[PDB]
Parts: structure tokens; sequence; C-alpha cells
């Protein structure tokens, strides 16, 4: 979910 | 600039220590209303939330490695148990404007620059496109992202993989037969019972899941109330829809179900209790959607994979846990030994907590108060889910550690299955590259989805000075933080090194200070020198060190570990409580004390030392995990009568228990308003426990028995005076002395 909170 | 001020102060001459510091706001953050966009008291980041142990950042390693302050976060995303209380603002348009490089999110700091066409990023000064959406009877500067450090948003669809989840519940509990005679199932039942309603339940999505354990796993089926009990058993250990049930459209069954438990295992003979295999019945009946699984027991698991005795099993179960975000609660509660120190491990690492209940019984009309009272808070409790937290700092400031429960192994990012309400948090940074800027900026991420079927984003933006002077990075410390960082690395040194060695630790913090203070800064004879904003520290690294969590001599292995748990996630408020308490002197009290201005008005703060406790005189002590009511020996028999209706104070009420009411005395509802004051918290689910001690007189009788039991009181509540020589440790006046003579030449 750390993908969506960096939304890199 | 306002840059505050380096207030000299020799701690010899500050004795008894002015305690009404531990109640004061850290320094200020000088942040000129140019560096924010719309200056508010809003616009940067209140303590509350987070709290830098450097108010004035060092602008450099070399100058933050002199100083011998740590740099760390205390940081706390939630304030209440209940989310509708004071809550930040929050966004719903869905605009969400971030750096294009770092990903931060737009906030008080960021510069317009070329006519507000484009931002500069205030954490690594790229320049970023302002959205033309963010100029649509309002302008931009109407924006909460602007306006406020500590906001919130409404995450848009791709900030969501799959659909926000219900809140689900999995009572995992004991009913094997200690549990039964205990009483612990009865008062577990029954505080379901009188708190179904109390559950939250926002999206009428809740679900509710039921496990009873002894040797086996007991299930049950649930039929929609709409379609008017089925107990599966399993004793093969080493092996849905029905089973995790809807609380709103199974209601009454619910109620029906928790209503027949007890009169089931009644008779239960059966000493065994599976942990283990139990765990993983409940994990895979929610694995699927994610949850919590609240466990209750008061029997060692003592069958099937996990059984501990007198593991890493758990361990690997937190591993998978992570996986499908799913925490794990614990409620131990037992005369027996629990192993707190390893199933400790199953809350902390999902983000849970662990409660523990020494001693508990039935028999004792107080123990069941304390578990039912906290159980029903802790089930009341609003939390998230998927959620996970992240802190960026501006260009130079990085994240290295990570401390408090929830799940993190190589990364700057923290996972919690659950975000609880009630725990806190820390962030150790670190400096690398010189800081440029006269400013330097922490932004605190929250990804999650609310027990509202919601996915939110809550940010939290601080601002700090910078500055290359000693001075200056000293005036601006926060004790209060600094005492919380080196209180977790003391849990750490302890839970991974060694008891001794965490004293070692804390009793350095203080010399590293004391020493560096000196040398750095420069009439007089011989003082201990130190700042008026640190004033406060070595009393409670001292304090600390007197702590049952890290004590010399003999302390129970469950005792040690539950308070070592309680220290490392206790909200700084709290926690600095636990380790100073705050002590009334009841008898003397001002006639404002003991009532109301339906908040009631609580005496001023004494000092933690038995020199004040006149033996004549009435104390009460808070220690946040009891209160214990010592009346000095030679008490007259007026007061004596006031508090518990008779003038002879031996016959006073002995250990734990309440204060009765004695009508016609306002005195003594002044008392008992005082004792419910210190026990209404909205933002922890502690229930402290009265327990009442005697201090000695002149010409004390003979009640041997009595002795014992009474013997055992006067000492706890004596080894709570931290102030004072306990055994083989030094008071705090000799501390003092001892770290002057250690700092010398
Ligand atoms: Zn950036």
């Amino acid at each position: 979910l750390a993908s969506l909170e960096s939304q890199s | 600039r306002p840059m505050n001020q380096l207030y000299p102060i020799d701690l010899l001459t500050e004795l008894p220590p002015p305690i009404t510091d531990l109640t004061l706001p850290p320094p200020p953050l000088v942040i000129p209303p140019e560096r924010m966009l719309v200056p508010s008291e809003l616009s940067n980041a209140s303590p509350d939330y987070i709290r830098s142990t450097l108010n004035a950042v060092p602008k450099n390693s070399s100058l933050l490695k002199k100083s011998k302050l740590p740099f760390g976060l205390v940081i706390r995303p939630y304030q209440h148990l209940y989310d509708d209380i004071d809550p930040p603002p929050l966004n719903e348009d869905g605009l969400i404007v971030r750096c294009r490089r770092c990903r931060s999110y737009m906030n008080p700091f960021v510069t317009f620059i070329e006519q507000g066409r484009r931002w500069r990023c205030n954490f690594c000064r790229l320049a970023n496109d302002v959205p033309m959406q963010m100029d649509q009877p309002k302008s931009r500067y109407d924006r909460n992202e602007i306006k406020c450090a500590v906001m919130e948003y409404m995450a848009p669809k791709e900030y969501t993989l799959r659909q926000p989840p219900p809140a689900t519940y999995c009572f995992l509990i004991d009913v094997s037969q200690s549990s039964i005679k205990s009483g612990l199932l009865a008062t577990t039942i029954n505080t379901l019972l009188q708190n179904l309603d109390s559950i939250p339940n926002h999206d009428e999505r809740t679900r509710i899941s039921i496990l009873c354990v002894d040797n086996a796993i007991h299930y049950f089926k649930i039929p929609l109330d709409s379609e008017n009990i089925n107990m599966m058993d399993i004793a093969d250990l080493e092996e849905p829809n029905s089973m995790v049930v809807s609380l709103k459209a199974c209601r009454q069954n619910i109620e029906t179900l928790l209503t027949k438990i007890p009169q089931i295992f009644q008779s239960n003979l059966i000493t065994n209790f599976a942990l283990g295999p139990a765990l993983k019945s409940a994990y895979h009946l929610i694995g699927g959607v994610g949850g919590k699984i609240i466990v209750v027991s008061g029997t060692l698991p003592n069958l099937g994979i996990g059984k501990l005795q007198r593991d890493s099993f758990y361990k690997n179960f937190t591993i998978d846990c992570s996986k499908v975000q799913i925490t794990v609660d614990l409620f131990l509660a037992s005369e027996d030994y629990m192993d707190v120190a390893s199933l400790s491990n199953l809350s902390r690492f999902t983000a849970g907590q662990t409660h523990f209940y020494p001693g508990f019984s039935g028999k004792n009309p107080n123990d069941i108060v304390k578990f039912s009272t906290e159980f029903a808070k802790h089930i009341s409790m609003d939390f998230c889910m998927e959620t996970v937290m992240r802190a960026r700092g501006s260009t130079g400031l990085r994240m290295s550690r990570f401390y408090g429960h929830f799940f993190n192994r190589s990364s700057d990012l923290c996972a919690f299955s659950t975000m609880p309400r009630d725990q806190s948090y820390l962030f150790e940074v670190n400096v690398d590259e010189s800081i440029m800027a006269d400013y330097c900026y922490v932004q605190v991420a929250v990804l999650l989805s609310l027990n509202n079927s919601q996915r939110r984003i809550r940010i939290i933006t601080l601002a700090m000075p910078t500055t290359e002077s000693l001075a200056e990075v000293y005036a601006s410390a926060d004790q209060l933080a600094i005492a919380s960082f080196y209180n977790s690395k003391a849990v750490e040194k302890a839970l991974n090194s060694s008891l001794d060695d965490a004293r070692v630790l804390i009793n350095k913090s203080v010399q590293d200070i004391l020493a560096t203070y000196k040398k750095e800064i420069v009439a007089g004879g011989a003082p201990l020198r130190l700042c008026a904003n640190l004033r406060m520290f070595p009393l409670l690294m001292h304090s600390l060190t007197k702590h049952m969590a890290f004590r010399s001599g003999i302390v129970p292995s469950d005792h040690r570990a539950s308070a070592l748990n309680n220290l490392e996630s206790l909200p700084l408020k709290y926690l600095i409580k636990n380790i100073y308490p705050d002590v009334y002197s009841l008898h003397d009290m001002a006639d404002e004390a003991g009532l109301p201005v339906g908040t009631i008005v609580l005496p001023q703060p004494i000092n933690a030392t038995s020199s004040l406790f006149e033996r004549y005189g009435l104390y009460l002590i808070d220690n946040g995990n009891e209160l214990f009511l010592w009346m000095g020996g030679d008490a007259v028999p007026a007061l004596v009568f006031d508090v518990f209706g008779t003038q002879d104070i031996f016959d006073i009420p002995i250990g734990k228990q309440e204060i009765p009411v004695v009508e016609n005395s306002e005195f003594n509802q002044r008392v008992r308003n005082i004792i419910n004051q210190l026990r209404n918290h909205d933002d922890v689910i502690t229930y402290q426990s009265l327990y009442i001690v005697r201090g000695a007189s002149l010409s004390e009788p003979v009640n041997h028995a009595s002795a014992r039991e009474v013997a055992t009181l006067r000492l706890w509540a004596s080894s709570t005076l931290v102030e004072d020589k306990i055994l083989n440790n030094e008071s705090y006046r000799e501390f003092l002395q001892i770290m002057k003579a250690r700092i010398s030449k």
C-alpha cells in the first residue's frame, strides 16, 4: 500500500 | 528573529523540583508569518499531533552530534477514542496537490512563484505546476491544505486497490476451566452483552464473529434475525458464511448466543487452550477482508502449535497477518503465569494492543469493574484498516528508526492493519547533508480506510527553524519529547539487550546532556547547570529507572513485560504521568478542589516524595495505572470520619476497594469527586483501581495477618514516590549530586 501512498 | 532564548538555571537550587513544568507546553516554534501562506495558529502543526525533540533544528550533522540531544518525532495521528471529537478539517473535492518528485502534499509552507502559476516545494525545492483546479466564491487560499498544518482528505479512487472494508471483529474467547472459575468468561460475555451497541457501526456494515476455545475450537453459525443455536466443534487442531455475521442483521441472534455460551462450558473441566490453532482458525475466518482478532484469556497456551512453558510461531503469525490486514488484541487475565513478554508480540507487530490483569478473580467485585470497563471502552474505540503511515522530511532530513506497535521491516513505511486511537509513536530523524535553508520540514501522511467505508488521507505538516547556534538548539529542546525518545530507546535496549544496559542507557542520556551543556556553554560556586526548558529531564530519566519496567531487583516476568509494553505505546501525556505521578494533598485541599467549576477541580500536585506525607494527612496518588489513597496513621477521628464513616482509623477499608458514600459529608463527596474525575478520559480505556493504604501510627495495635497484607501496600505505594531513596536506588537529590560528580575534573 506504499505504492498507493507514494503515488509514484 | 524571535529565536527562543537560553534561560540558565542551577538544578541544585530547584529542590524539590518544580513539577508544574510537566504541564507546560514545549518551546515555541519560531516561524514568521511570511513562511506561512495563511498565518494562523492552525498554520503550523500542534504538539498534540506532533512534537519534535528539537524545535530549532541543527543546521548540520556535526552540530547535532555535538548537542547530544536526540532528533525524534512523537507522532499521534488521533487524539480521542471517538472520531467525532475535535476532528481535523476535512477536504472532499478530491483535489490532491502533490509534488511530482518527493510526493509530499500541498501545505502551509509551499511558495507560489510566477504569478501563483507554479509552486516551489518546501521539501525538495522542485518547481511544480499549480492545477488550474486550484482556483474554483472562494480562492485557493481558503483551502485547508493551505490554511492548516493538520488536515484530512477524501481519497480519490486511485488511492484504493479494493473497496473499503467493513469493520470486522473476531472474538477469540477462552472457555477453558481457569476461565470459568475466575469468571473471566462471564464478565467477558456480560460486557459484550452490555455494549453490542457501543461497537462502531457507522456504516451498518460491522461484522462480528465468535470463537470459544479450550482443547477444541468452538464455532457458531448465526442466522439473520429475519429468518426465524448451532455450535460446530473441531478437535482436529491440524485443520465462513454465517460465521462472520452482520451485527445489525443478526443482533437478536448474536445476543441469544452470547447468553447461552456461559451455560455451555459451565461444567467444563478441560484445562486446555489451543491459542495457536484458534488463531489460525480466526485467521482463515477473516483473512479475506482483514480485521481484528480480539483474544480474551486467563490460561497460558498449552496445546497445539504455539504452546508455551514457564516462542516464535507468533512472530510468523504476525508476518502472515501483515499480508491480510489483520490486527490482534489481547486481554490476559489470571493469577497464573501468562507470558506477556511473548504474547505481546502478537499485538505489537500487528498494530494492536495487549492488556494484562494480574490477579484477576471474579471473587473481587472490583476486579470485574476494571476489566469490564476497559474491555467495553476498547471495543467502542474507532479504528482504521489497511492503513500505512510515512513521515517525509525536507532535503537533508531522513527518517531512520520507527517505534510503537505496527509492522515495519525494511522501509520508511509503517503498516497498520488497523490503526487504533489510544497509542502514540516515534520516529528518529537523521540529518545527512547540511541544510541550506533557514527552515526544514517534516510531513506525516496516513493513507487509511476509516470504519465508515471511506478512504482518507490525514496530513500533518511541521515547520521548524534551523540554526547553527548550540545555545539555540538547547533553548528549543522539548524535554518531554526527548524523555519519550530515550524511553523508547530504553525499551529497545532492554527487550533486546538487557535491563541493566537499559538503566545504563537512561542514566547516560542525562549525563551526556549535563556534561555537554557544561562544556559547550558559559561567577558562582559549584552549581549543576542546565537551561529551564530541560529542567525536568534529569528527574524524568532518574524517575524512569525506578519504574517497574526498568527497576533493579525482583519483578515478576509478566508485570515487567506489561510495564514495558505500556511505556512503549502510551501517549506522551500519559507516559510522563506513568513515570512521575500526580500526587494530591487532600486533607488541606482548597475549597474549590473537589467541586465543579460537570468537570471537577483538582488540587495542585505536590512532589512525589514521602517528606510531604504528614502523618495526619490524606494523599491520593495517580500513576496512570492505579490510584492510591494513603491516610496518615495519626489521622484525626474527624478526618477519618468524613472519608469512611468511622472514627476508628484501624477500622478503615484496606486494599483494592472503593470509598463508601458518607451522606452529609461534603468532603466525602469531594474525595469521591476527584477520584471519578481522575477516572474520566476520552482518549484511553484505562480504568484505575483504587488501593486504600493505612500509614503507621506511634501506637499501632496487633493484626499479624493484615500486617503482611498491609506491609505490601505501604511498600507498593511507597515505591511510587520516585523522588525518594528506594532500596539500592538513591534519592533524586542524591542522583543530582552524583551527576555533578561525574561531569567534573
Ligand atoms: Zn518535492
